[PDB]
């Protein structure tokens, strides 16, 4: 589980 | 015998990001239940930013931790909880970040 998000 | 002179090691830091409209300029890595961004950490940190969005603006760099968003701070959260702060933040997002020397 390995998250990355632009915002 | 060339003393060392005087480095800052670790920086926290308030920085208000201005957006009119769109996004923040930022991407956010790590979080609770998920793997780490840097080493052993499980907390929030941003993994880019926009030269030519209003983070860059702001002072956000890259490796940052991100402690707190307009009063929430996000210790020991999930990856989403950090998103949706931040998705939720209105027109200017003031954060707390911990700031490490390279």
């Amino acid at each position: 589980l390995q998250s990355e998000t632009s915002v | 015998l060339l003393i060392e002179p005087a480095r800052i090691e670790e920086e926290e830091l308030t920085l208000t990001i201005l957006r009119q409209t769109g996004g923040l300029g930022i991407s956010i890595a790590g979080g609770k239940g998920s793997t780490p961004y840097k080493g052993d950490d499980e907390g929030i940190f941003i993994s880019r930013v926009s030269e030519e969005g209003p983070a860059a603006r702001a002072g956000v760099r890259v490796g940052d931790k991100l402690l707190e968003v307009n009063g929430v701070a996000l210790q020991g959260a999930e990856h989403h909880e950090a998103v949706e702060a931040l998705r939720g933040a209105g027109t200017a997002v003031q954060m707390r970040v911990w700031r490490e020397r390279m």
